[PDB]
C-alpha cells in the first residue's frame, strides 16, 4: 500500500 | 402603534405601523415626512385593502399556496396590484405578481399567449417570418 | 376591473418599462422566443430590454457550466453589441453544452501530461488546481506548483521531511500534511513557510479547511479539529477519537465532519459540538477516499466498490461496482462521479442515474479512462476537465472541450 492510506491490519 | 392610511377614495384604514412600513413609500412618508394620516392618491380602497391583507400575512420565496389563492383575480385586478406594489414599493408583492404574469406566459405558443391576454397579432407576414427565421 | 389586460404593452406605455422587462426575464429561452412573436410591442420590449443578454447573464450567474464557457470561449467579454447578437449566441452555447456532454459520455478528450521528473522517490500523492496553477504534493517531500497553461514548474516548496500526502489551498495559504506527521502552512503567493503544527503521532493522511477551521486526520487513528484565526494563529479545538484504525480521509461542512478509516467505517460528527453522531457501516474493507457535500457522502474502498450515502439517515443509496482494484480517489459534482483506482484506471459515473433507484447498475459507469501507468492517487474535476495524479509520477489534464 502507498503511504497515503492504511488498512486496519496490525 | 397604528397609523391611518387614506385611500384615493377617502376611506381610512387603521393599520399597525409594522405592517404599514412594509411599504418603503409609506415608511418614507412616516419617518422622513412625518405624515399622519398617510394619503395614497394612487391606491383606491379596494386595492389597498387587498394590499393590507397581503402585508399582514407576510409580516416570500417564489409563490406559496396562499399567494396563488390571493392572486386568483382577473388580469385587470392583477394589473392594479402590480401598480400598487410599484407605487408603494412593496418588493415582495411586486415579485409574486410579476412571477404570476410570467407563469401565464411560459410554455405557450404565441397564439396561446395572445388568447390569454386578448392580444391582436399585428405583424405583417414578412415581419413574422423574419422573427421566426431568427429563432 | 378588466377581465384581460396586455401587461407587456400596458407597462411600458405608462413609463414602467422595467417592470415589463422583469416579467419577461423569468422566461426560459423557448418562452422568450414565444414572447417575441406575440406582437410588435412585445418584440420591442424584449429587444430594447436586451432580454437575451439578460438571459445569458442569469445563466452565467447561476450555472458554473455557463460561467465556465463564458470565460473559456470569450463571449463573457460582452457581459455585465446589439440584442440580436445575444439571441444568435444562445443556440451556439446550447450546442456547445451538448458537444461537451457528448464528449464526456463518449470520452472524446485531449490529454496533457506533466512529467514531474522526481529524482528518487516517484509519485504525486495529492493535487488541487485552478485556472492559473496546479499545486501538487509529491513523494519526494516537496510541493511543486505548475503553470496551468504552460505546464512548467514555477515553484518548489521544501520543508517537509516525508512525502506530501494531502494538501488544500485557498487565496491566502497552502496547507499540507505529510508522512513526517506534521501539518504545514505556506503562503500561496510566495511559497514562504508560515506555520508548522506538531500534534499527530503518525503520518497526516488527510486535511480540509474552510471559513477559519480545519480538520486533520492521521494514521494515529485520531481526528484533530483546529481553529485558524490566521496562518500563524492556529489553535487545537478538539481531538475526535473512536476510529479503530488509521483515518484515511476527512471532509466537513457547517453541519457535519465526515471521517473514514481502515476500520471499514465512516463516522459522522457534529461540526459545532464535535460530538459523535453515527457510524456508517457497509463497506467490507477499509475506506480509502471520500467526498461529502450537502446530504451526499461518496466513498471508495479496498472492497473495489463505491457507496453513496445520505448523511442524515445514514442509508446507503447505491453501491457502484466496476472498478477492478482499490478505489483510491473519488470526487463528485452535480452531474458526475469521477474515481481512480489502484490499476491506474479512471471511471466516470452518472450521478443522477446512480441516485435513482430505478436505474440499472450497467448504465451507471459512463466511461473508463486509461492513461496512467500506476496507481491513481488523486483527482479533481469540473465541467470541462479532469486533473489526476499517479504513482507513475505524472499529472494528467483530460480536457473534454475541443
Ligand atoms: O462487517 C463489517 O462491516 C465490519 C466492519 C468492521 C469490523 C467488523 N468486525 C470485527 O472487526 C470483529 C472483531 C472481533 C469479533 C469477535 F471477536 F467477536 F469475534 N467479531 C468482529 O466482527 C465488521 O464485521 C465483520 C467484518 C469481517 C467479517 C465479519 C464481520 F462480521
Ligand atoms: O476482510 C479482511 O479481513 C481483509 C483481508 C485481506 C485484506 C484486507 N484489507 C486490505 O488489503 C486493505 C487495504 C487498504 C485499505 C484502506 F487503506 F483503504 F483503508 N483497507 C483495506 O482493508 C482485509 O480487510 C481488512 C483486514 C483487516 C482489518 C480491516 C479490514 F477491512
Amino acid at each position: 500500500l502507498d503511504s497515503g492510506i492504511h488498512s486496519g491490519a496490525t | 402603534p397604528s397609523i391611518k392610511l387614506q385611500s384615493s377614495d377617502g376611506e381610512i384604514f387603521e393599520v399597525d405601523v409594522e405592517i404599514a412600513k412594509q411599504s418603503v413609500t409609506i415608511k418614507t412618508m412616516l419617518e422622513d415626512l412625518g405624515m399622519d394620516p398617510v394619503p395614497l392618491p394612487n391606491v383606491n380602497a379596494a386595492i389597498l385593502k387587498k394590499v393590507i391583507q397581503w402585508c399582514t400575512h407576510h409580516k416570500p420565496d417564489d409563490i406559496p399556496v396562499w399567494d396563488q389563492e390571493f392572486l386568483k383575480v382577473d388580469q385587470g385586478t392583477l394589473f392594479e396590484l402590480i401598480l400598487a406594489a410599484n407605487y408603494l414599493d412593496i418588493k415582495g408583492l411586486l415579485d409574486v405578481t410579476c412571477k404570476t404574469v410570467a407563469n401565464m406566459i411560459k410554455g405557450k405558443t404565441p397564439e396561446e399567449i395572445r388568447k390569454t391576454f386578448n392580444i391582436k397579432n399585428d405583424f405583417t407576414e414578412e415581419e413574422e417570418a423574419q422573427v421566426r427565421k431568427e429563432n | 376591473s378588466m377581465l384581460q389586460r396586455d401587461f407587456i404593452t400596458a407597462l411600458p406605455a405608462r413609463g414602467l418599462d422595467h417592470i415589463a422587462e422583469n416579467i419577461l426575464s423569468y422566461l426560459d429561452a423557448k418562452s422568450l422566443c414565444a414572447a417575441e412573436l406575440v406582437c410588435k410591442e412585445w418584440y420591442r420590449v424584449t429587444s430594447d430590454g436586451m432580454l437575451w443578454k439578460k438571459l445569458i447573464e442569469r445563466m452565467v450567474r447561476t450555472d458554473s457550466l455557463w460561467r465556465g464557457l463564458a470565460e473559456r470561449r470569450g463571449w463573457g467579454q460582452y457581459l455585465f453589441p446589439p440584442n440580436s447578437f445575444y439571441r444568435a449566441l444562445y443556440p451556439k452555447i446550447i450546442q456547445d453544452i451538448e458537444t461537451i456532454e457528448s464528449n464526456w459520455r463518449c470520452g472524446r478528450h485531449s490529454l496533457q501530461r506533466i512529467h514531474c521528473r522526481s529524482e528518487t522517490s516517484k509519485g504525486v500523492y495529492c493535487l488541487q488546481y485552478d485556472d492559473q496553477k496546479i499545486v501538487s504534493g509529491l513523494r519526494d517531500n516537496t510541493i511543486k506548483i505548475w503553470d496551468k497553461n504552460t505546464l512548467e514548474c514555477k515553484r518548489i516548496l521544501t520543508g517537509h521531511t516525508g512525502s506530501v500526502l494531502c494538501l488544500q489551498y485557498d487565496e491566502r495559504v497552502i496547507i499540507t500534511g505529510s508522512s513526517d506527521s506534521t501539518v504545514r502552512v505556506w503562503d500561496v503567493n510566495t511559497g514562504e513557510m508560515l506555520n508548522t503544527l506538531i500534534h499527530h503521532c503518525e503520518a497526516v493522511l488527510h486535511l480540509r479547511f474552510n471559513n477559519g477551521m480545519m480538520v486533520t486526520c492521521s494514521k494515529d487513528r485520531s481526528i484533530a479539529v483546529w481553529d485558524m484565526a490566521s496562518p500563524t494563529d492556529i489553535t487545537l479545538r478538539r481531538v475526535l477519537v473512536g476510529h479503530r484504525a488509521a483515518v484515511n480521509v476527512v471532509d466537513f461542512d457547517d453541519k457535519y465532519i465526515v471521517s473514514a478509516s481502515g476500520d471499514r467505517t465512516i463516522k459522522v460528527w457534529n461540526t459545532s459540538t464535535c460530538e459523535f453522531v453515527r457510524t456508517l457501516n457497509g463497506h467490507k474493507r477499509g475506506i480509502a477516499c471520500l467526498q461529502y457535500r450537502d446530504r451526499l457522502v461518496v466513498s471508495g474502498s479496498s472492497d473495489n466498490t463505491i457507496r453513496l450515502w445520505d448523511i442524515e439517515c445514514g442509508a446507503c443509496l447505491r453501491v457502484l461496482e466496476g472498478h477492478e482494484e482499490l478505489v483510491r480517489c473519488i470526487r463528485f459534482d452535480n452531474k458526475r462521479i469521477v474515481s481512480g483506482a489502484y490499476d491506474g484506471k479512471i471511471k466516470v459515473w452518472d450521478l443522477v442515474a446512480a441516485l435513482d433507484p430505478r436505474a440499472p447498475a450497467g448504465t451507471l459507469c459512463l466511461r473508463t479512462l486509461v492513461e496512467h501507468s500506476g496507481r491513481v492517487f488523486r483527482l479533481q474535476f469540473d465541467e470541462f476537465q479532469i486533473v489526476s495524479s499517479s504513482h507513475d509520477d505524472t499529472i494528467l489534464i483530460w480536457d473534454f472541450l475541443n
